Formats: structure tokens, C-alpha cells, sequence
């Protein structure tokens, strides 16, 4: 089985955050304690919370949790600039000779700053990739917050999914966000068309870009 | 110059439930346990009070051996301080208990197609066992307000329940055969000690 | 004090085996016990296999029962973990944790205190396609990516492996306006980046731009103009 | 899944004893309550008493307090019910049926069912059936439709199998069902209804089969 | 035991209200109310349990209420897959069960069939082996109530007749049988014989001579 989360919480300095790890009847049915791990960005996973009640040296009085039923919670309070980080439940199973499960994980971001409007720019095939039999359209967008944004490529009226890709939101200096969308098919497909589109959604702001040739 | 019957123990054909787990007592030999944690083939060896590799070259004035069944979800009750069905009704292990308790499963010895209900456990009952305390009573548990004097039915049950041993079940209900070595320690010139 | 470091990494084409071992020091190695976890580059963490304390009570995931085999040596204080039958889905970091309780198990534990020590982590990359060179593409201004007065324009190197790639603008006299961003995993398995710089289009005109990639696996070093 | 069968169909004589097994598969069978429900033909249910297959407690109705034992075996999980001195009125259907849980609180309802088995008290012995033509005749036919048949008297016990050339003749056979006379020996008949010519041209053979008296006859329909 | 109404009919899409009334001690002190439904030639099936909850596979057209000492099985939505045979049951103070009189859902809506009826007269077999049968049999009529009379040439015949219970066919129709014994001098004496069908006033009547 698997330990169900929510997939993003977030908040404001000085706020009680919870997040729920839910189990079924095997993983916290019976006996079995759930315990919970926190993990930095670039870093190993570590221990945050130890048999469902207690709590190891070096952890602060603000991590607390608890369970009942077959579901357990942790909970923040007064979140800092040092709580942004993915956060794990993890529990045992025994089912057809079962095993340690974990959680889906929840990535903990502290709101430092408000949202923002991202900038977008398509850039279609250049003639030396068009003549290197190769085509790809990349819709780039940057200063976006938080990292939360989905690119979706569409012809003239249909939404396309062959060739689709979307990286990773990465941090850059100033504290914003920026991505990139590839489109990779080839070049007689792009000019047996009309025009290709790149649309972009973040936090339900959604912004167009159509390009042709 | 005898060896203490351990093959006796471990190697026994048929154990009893764990509502009244067998008794052994073991004494006036020499005690070799290089064979137990050595052997891989027990999947569970804790040690409370001691460690295999001291408990070997320490003396002991007696030792007990009580072995049971019980399905794999419940061999995590059997410790110092856990508390439960079988830590409150069936086998009650004391706060300072020195001993080790051995488990291992055994879902090709005690399984058969359709259920196998040979293996007892008593469920209900009117207050906690007491550290090594021995139930076999088989009156019907009362719990309501009026007196059923022997017949079952509303507000009366049966204490003794059993359960459904497959070979299709999960881990947590194979039945997994366990065997608790406990170390009494008295005043005694300790007649039985490791080489 | 505790740590525990992991060798035995690298690059194998899909169908070899390979052997991840994990040493051990500061404690009692002979007691707790230990187990494997893995984690997909960018998801959550999997259980793969644990030992406890001998070699009596073994565990497998449900995915990798009857391919992976692990093992232990108490002399030396190590385990060790034989891999076989490699799929496109075993590339991930690979930690070996021990258990909180000195004699727990792994089939029937007492799941109590968790997991305190983590390793650093060991990459495990099983990639079918061989190395070969980066492909590189200019990506030009027009009249449509016009706003604000700076025009955007750049250099895309795809279709390489492994990383990374180091790209330039100008050997170097170039510096402000760049912008490199991370590569993502194409279909067939290689990295695609693309480095822009934004420039007032005032000196489009007058000025030509060169982006220069260099790539070590290959040794291929190579420069472009950007133009219209 | 869980499932309960029973055994066949019994057939005694006033003064003799029936046992009825009960067989459950697919839980625990040692931690719910059995039931055992009584419904003669064409009347309504009538409840017995249940037994516990834990620890071997029973309790009947104040009916059924004197002639009737209910027994468990849990080495193949069964459970008997066993019913001495019958009577005329002791005809009936007996169902074993899941009652309560172990402790009277989650379960309360009377699931799954068994298959249901009959016990038919009579005084009448096996008897060899008699088979008879009904024969068609220009009587009996109308707008091209000739109905004939084969009648199956002075039988016992129930039930008894019949055919048209083995299973091939289906449009338009009938077989009502078989009355019971003053006397215990049934009788039934089954008919087919059959255009003019296949009257002319074909002959048709009923077959019938009871196999408590292990008769095998066939018979041929002609027009008389 | 619970006291059930004997029929209750009622037209598709209407709510029909069956009411078993119980004991202080049957439905008074617990609420383990049941109603089972079994069709002719079935086992029991377990509709509701728990006089609110239903179990999986059963529809919304079934409910339960319960007040005092009387419980109620409220049907909505009437179809043809509902006439069956209803039977309500409860757990008494003393471990106990005890069931209802058992209510007949008669779904009204289905149109009127006249009976047909064929008459087979004594073979050569059966008067070669010295007995007479004669043979009346009637099918596809609806609804299941019809009486039978057997007439010799100007009187009644009464003794030496067997007649069985209307039994419902596949198609939803019912059918039934009835046999005159008689000696061969007593079906050679006589002219002529008939079997005469009644049936909601209607009557037909079917002669057979030598
Ligand atoms: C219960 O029965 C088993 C099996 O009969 C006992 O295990 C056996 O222990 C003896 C101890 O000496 C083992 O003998 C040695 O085995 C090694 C390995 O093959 C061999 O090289 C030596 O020459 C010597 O024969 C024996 O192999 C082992 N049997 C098995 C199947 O592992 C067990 O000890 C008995 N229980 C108790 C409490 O004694």
C-alpha cells in the first residue's frame, strides 16, 4: 500500500500549518506507529519526529504531532525562513508479506513573498535546425511565485501531447522561479500546419503565445 | 556430563495456544547457546536485561521455557510494558523481566486449506492478567447486568475465540510460532552455566 | 559521529549487475539493523531490501523480490547489495539507513524510533544510449519577441550525455543578461538546455554575439553566431 | 468470498430419523453464530434454533425442545441437525444460515442463505413410474397445432426427468407439475404442441428417466 | 410471533407501506428489525438489516422506518422484479428470533389472459391394463384462481378427482392439471365426458367421447 498526502501547504511567517498522513487498516489499522521525516533541499533525509508522539534531540518545540484512527497529523507552528522543505510519513504493512511504505510527500514553502506575474516568450525552429531535420518550439517563462506553473502546447484547435515537456521549477538569484517547455517533433509536421501555441497557467493566471510562420 | 533438552523445545512436534502456553523447566545441565543465535533461522531473537553474545558467559540460577502460537500481527506485544489483547489476557510479561523471546514463522507446520481452528485465545475477561498468571476457565463472560448462570446469548460470550490459519493469508496473520526463555535469578551455587 | 558512506556507483547499460556496499562506524554495526532506500531523481523516497542482525530475517520490495540480493559481512562492519536484471526504472539515489532499536526486525518489527542515521547517497544511472556530442542551435530575435527595449536571443544545445555542459557568451567578456537553465530528460534519454541573454535590440545591429559550448565527453568545442 | 452448501434431498418414512449437513466455506467458521430456518411448502418461515460452533451451545425454539439435535464438527467444519420421530407435518425445506457475530452486536441478520434442502416424509414406498401415451387426434388440433405428450404415473418419490429425443425437441414442450394423489404415488405429464405434418411424417419418442428407481423407458406417440 | 398483512397490491411508481407489528419485547426494547425478500422457488435473500441501513446491491426503491412498536417497509417505484414474499423478523429480549405471517406483494398493472385448456381422454394402454385416466390440463391464464368441474352427459362428477394448485410459468403465467380416474366399463358406458373451467366468471367447457 501507500500513505496518502497533500501535495503542497504553504502559509505566512508566524502561522499553524498541519499536514495529514493517512493510512488504511494495515499501515495504521493496527499497532504500527507512523513516523515522520523532513528533508532539505539537496540534502539526506532527516528524522524529525520518532514514534508518533515523541521527539529527538535537536528538533524545536514547534514540530508536534499526532495520530488517531487509522490517520496522523503534524503540525507547525510559527513557521521560519528554515521550515521550506519536503516532509515524509512513513509506516509498516503487513499484507502479502509487507513491507516499509512511505508517503507521497509534502513540500513545505514559507510565503515570503507575494505572487507575481511570469514573462513568456516562445522561440520556434531555427532554418539550420529546420534543414538539420530536427524541429523544436520552446515556450520559456520566468518570474513566476510560487513554483507552481503547468505549459500545455496546442494547434490551431486541438491540445497536442506528443513530444510535450516541462522542467522542473528552478531558483535563480533574485528569488524568483523560471522554466522552460520543450516541443521536439519534426520539421514536416510544424510546416504542414498553420500555427502552434504555447499556454501557460500559474495560481489560475493563464497567458497565450502563438507563433507562426 | 547431560545436555539440556533444547531440541525438545524448539524441534516439538505440536505446541499448545497461547491462552494456556506451555511450561518448561530447565535445569541441572549444561546450557550451549551457541546453536540459538547462530542458527538464522529465527526471525525474531530480542533479548531484554542481556545480549546473546553475554548471555552466554553469564550464570543462571533457572530458566523456564514457554512456547505458544500466535499470529504475526501480534508478536510486537510480546515486551516489557505493551499492552493489548494477548499483553492483557493471554500472556502478561512483568515490567522487569530478564529473558529473551525467540520467534519464528511457521506457515508450513500450522496451516492447512479450509481454516485451522486447533489454536485457541481467550478475548474476553473481567480484569488484566497478572504478571505470569495461567487462565484456563471456560465460563461464559458476563457483561451486562443480569445473571445468565451458563446459557449464551445477549450480553454474554464466549471468552475463548480461534483463529483462521491459511496458507493464503498476509504476514500479519501467519502464524508465527514464539518461545520465551525467561531467567529467574535466586540465591542458587548456579547449576547450570555456559562453558 | 555516525555515518555511513556508499561506493560502488556509476553508469551500466540495462540487463548488467552491479554491487552498492555501505560501511559503518561510531556504533555497534554487529546489533542495529539495516535497510535499503531509494529514491527517484525528483520524487519520494522506496523502500528496496533490510537485514536485521543476521541473516535470518530478510525483506524485499514487491517490485525487486527475486532480482536484487543482500547481503552483510559483520567482520568488516558492511553490507553489501547485488543488483541484476537493471531496468530503466533503478536509476535513482540509493541511501543505507539502520534501524532505532538494537535487535528489531524486518519482517514482524516493532516499528519504534524510526530511522536516526542516513548516507550521503549513491547515484545509480542505467542509460541504454551510448555518449556521444551536443547538438547546438541559435535562436534568433524577430519582430515578436520585442518588450521593453531588450530583445532576447540565444544558443540551445541538445541531445548530449552525460552532464554537464559548460556554455559561454563572448569568451567570457559577456557577463550580464545571461541566463542558463537546468537541462530536462527528453524521450530518448538525454539533456536539451538552452542559454539566452537579453540585450538592448539598439546594438543588434552593430555588435555580433557568439555562444561558445564546450563538453567534456566528447571533447567537442564549438562556437555560433547568432544573427537575424 | 463465503458460501454455505447443503445435502441432497432426503425422503423418509413416519418413525424413521434425518440428519442434515451443513458445510460453510470462506471465513472463520468458529466465530458465528449458525441458524437453522424451517418453511414448509407453501407456508411461511418458521425458526428453529441456532448453535454456536465455537463451544458447542445450542438453543431450539420451545416447538422443537424434545426431537431435535444440533451437533458441530469443526475438524471439516460442519454442522448437523438432526431431527427423530417425524411426522406428516415434519415436510419441509431446511435452511442453515450465518446469524449473529460472536459477541451479538455487529451482526444480527441472517446471511448468506444455504441452497435449501427438502425432507419429504411419506408412507408410500419406491415405486416404478408408468408411462403413457397421450396420443393426438383430429380433435385435438386446431389452425395446424397438434398437442401430445407422455404421461408419468404412480411414481415415488419426486422428481423424475423428462425428454424428447434426448435433449433435441425444445419448441413448445411443457411439463406441469406432478399432482399428488390420495393414494402418495404422483403423476405428471409433459406435452408438445407440433405442426400436422411432423404428425404424418414424423415420429416422436419421449424418453423418461427417474433414477431413485434407476428406470430408463422411451416411448413412442403415435396418432391413435 | 409479528402480525403481517396478508396482500398488498399497489400500481408502478406508487409506495406501498407494509406494517409489522411486534411486542414490547420484540420491537420494543431492540432494533434489530429485518425484512427478507424470497421469490417463489428461492432461498431467502436479506434486503434490510439494521431498520435504516441497506446493504450493498440493493437499490434506493426500499426503506425502513420504525416507530413504537410497529415497524414499517416503505417500497417505491413498483416493477415487475418485485412481487415476491416479504418476510419481517426481530431478536427478542431472550436470544431469540421470531419471524412475521409472511405479506404477498401482488404488483398490479399486468392484463387479464383467458385460460386454454386441452382434455386428453384414456389411452388404449390404460383401459388394455385395466384403469381409465382422463386428463384436463390448463395453461397461460392469469390471475391464479380458476376452478374445475367435471361432467358426465347431465351430471356431476365428484368422486375420482385430483386437481393440483395453480403454479406460475416462466413467462409469468400460470397453469394447472386435473385427473379423473376412472375403471374402463364406467369410461365405456358413458357417452361422452367434458372438464369445465371457471375463471372470473368466464367458463370453458371441453368434451371428449369414444
Ligand atoms: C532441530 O533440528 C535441526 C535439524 O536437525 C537442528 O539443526 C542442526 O544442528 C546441528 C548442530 O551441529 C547441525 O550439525 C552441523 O551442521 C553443519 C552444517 O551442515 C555440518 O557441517 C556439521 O558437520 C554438523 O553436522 C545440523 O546441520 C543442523 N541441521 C540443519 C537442518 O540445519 C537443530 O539444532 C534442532 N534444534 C535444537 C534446539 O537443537
Amino acid at each position: 500500500s501507500v500513505l496518502t498526502q497533500p501535495p503542497s501547504v504553504s502559509g505566512a511567517p508566524g502561522q499553524r500549518v498541519t499536514i495529514s498522513c493517512t493510512g488504511s487498516s494495515s499501515n495504521i489499522g493496527a499497532g504500527y506507529d507512523v513516523h515522520w521525516y523532513q528533508q532539505l533541499p539537496g540534502t539526506a533525509p532527516k528524522l524529525l519526529i520518532y514514534g508518533n508522539s515523541n521527539r529527538p534531540s535537536g528538533v524545536p518545540d514547534r514540530f508536534s504531532g499526532s495520530k488517531s484512527g487509522t490517520s496522523a497529523s503534524l503540525a507547525i507552528t510559527g513557521l521560519q525562513a528554515e521550515d521550506e522543505a519536503d516532509y515524509y510519513c512513513q509506516s509498516y504493512d503487513s499484507s502479502l508479506s509487507g513491507s516499509y511504505v512511505f508517503g507521497t510527500g509534502t513540500k513545505v514553502t514559507v510565503l515570503g513573498q507575494p505572487k507575481a506575474a511570469p514573462s513568456v516568450t516562445l522561440f520556434p525552429p531555427s532554418s539550420e535546425e529546420l534543414q538539420a531535420n530536427k524541429a523544436t518550439l520552446v515556450c520559456l517563462i520566468s518570474d513566476f511565485y510560487p513554483g507552481a506553473v503547468t505549459v500545455a502546447w496546442k494547434a490551431d484547435s486541438s491540445p497536442v501531447k506528443a513530444g510535450v515537456e516541462t522542467t522542473t521549477p528552478s531558483k535563480q538569484s533574485n528569488n524568483k522561479y523560471a522554466a522552460s517547455s520543450y516541443l521536439s517533433l519534426t520539421p514536416e509536421q510544424w510546416k504542414s500546419h498553420r500555427s502552434y501555441s504555447c499556454q501557460v497557467t500559474h495560481e489560475g493566471s493563464t497567458v497565450e503565445k502563438t507563433v507562426a510562420p | 556430563t547431560n545436555l539440556c533438552p533444547f531440541g525438545e523445545v524448539f524441534n516439538a512436534t505440536r505446541f499448545a495456544s497461547v491462552y494456556a502456553w506451555n511450561r518448561k523447566r530447565i535445569s541441572n545441565c549444561v546450557a550451549d547457546y551457541s546453536v540459538l543465535y547462530n542458527s538464522a533461522s529465527f526471525s525474531t531473537f530480542k533479548c531484554y536485561g542481556v545480549s546473546p553474545t553475554k548471555l552466554n558467559d553469564l550464570c543462571f540460577t533457572n530458566v523456564y521455557a514457554d512456547s505458544f502460537v500466535i499470529r504475526g500481527d501480534e508478536v510486537r506485544q510480546i515486551a516489557p510494558g505493551q499492552t493489548g489483547k494477548i499483553a492483557d489476557y493471554n500472556y502478561k510479561l512483568p515490567d522487569d523481566f530478564t529473558g529473551c523471546v525467540i520467534a519464528w514463522n511457521s506457515n508450513n507446520l500450522d496451516s492447512k486449506v479450509g481454516g485451522n481452528y486447533n489454536y485457541l485465545y481467550r478475548l474476553f475477561r473481567k480484569s488484566n492478567l497478572k504478571p505470569f498468571e495461567r487462565d484456563i476457565s471456560t465460563e461464559i463472560y458476563q457483561a451486562g447486568s443480569t445473571p445468565c448462570n451458563g446459557v449464551e446469548g445477549f450480553n454474554c460470550y464466549f471468552p475463548l475465540q480461534s483463529y483462521g490459519f491459511q496458507p493464503t493469508n498476509g504476514v500479519g496473520y501467519q502464524p508465527y510460532r514464539v518461545v520465551v526463555l525467561s531467567f529467574e535469578l535466586l540465591h542458587a551455587p548456579a547449576t547450570v552455566c555456559g562453558p | 559521529e555516525v555515518q555511513l558512506v556508499e561506493s560502488g556507483g556509476g553508469l551500466v547499460q540495462p540487463g548488467r549487475s552491479l554491487r552498492l556496499s555501505c560501511a559503518a562506524s561510531g556504533f555497534t554495526f554487529d546489533d542495529y539493523a539495516m535497510h535499503w532506500v531509494r529514491q527517484a531523481p525528483g520524487k519520494g523516497l522506496e523502500w528496496v531490501s533490510g537485514i536485521s542482525w543476521n541473516r535470518g530475517s530478510i525483506g524485499y520490495a514487491d517490485s525487486v523480490k527475486g532480482r536484487f540480493t543482500i547481503s552483510r559481512d559483520n567482520a568488516k562492519n558492511s553490507l553489501y547489495l547485488q543488483m541484476s536484471s537493471l531496468r530503466a526504472e533503478d536509476t535513482a539515489l540509493y541511501y543505507c539507513a539502520k534501524d532505532g532499536e538494537r535487535w528489531d526486525s524486518v519482517v514482524v518489527p516493532s516499528a519504534r524510533n524510526g530511522m536516526d542515521v542516513w548516507g550521503q547517497g549513491t547515484t545509480v544511472t542505467v542509460s541504454s544510449a551510448s555518449t556521444k556530442g551536443p547538438s547546438v542551435f541559435p535562436l534568433a530575435p524577430s519582430s515578436k519577441s520585442t518588450s521593453g527595449g531588450t530583445a532576447a536571443l540565444g544558443c540551445l544545445v541538445k541531445d548530449y550525455f552525460p552532464e554537464p555542459v559548460t556554455v559561454s557568451w563572448n569568451s567570457g567578456a559577456l557577463t550580464s543578461g545571461v541566463h542558463t537553465f537546468p537541462a530536462v530528460l527528453q524521450s530518448s534519454g538525454l539533456y536539451s538546455l538552452s542559454s539566452v541573454v537579453t540585450v538592448p535590440s539598439s546594438s543588434l545591429g552593430t555588435q555580433t554575439y557568439i555562444c561558445n559550448v564546450n563538453h567534456k565527453p566528447s571533447n567537442t568545442k564549438v562556437d555560433k553566431k547568432v544573427e537575424p
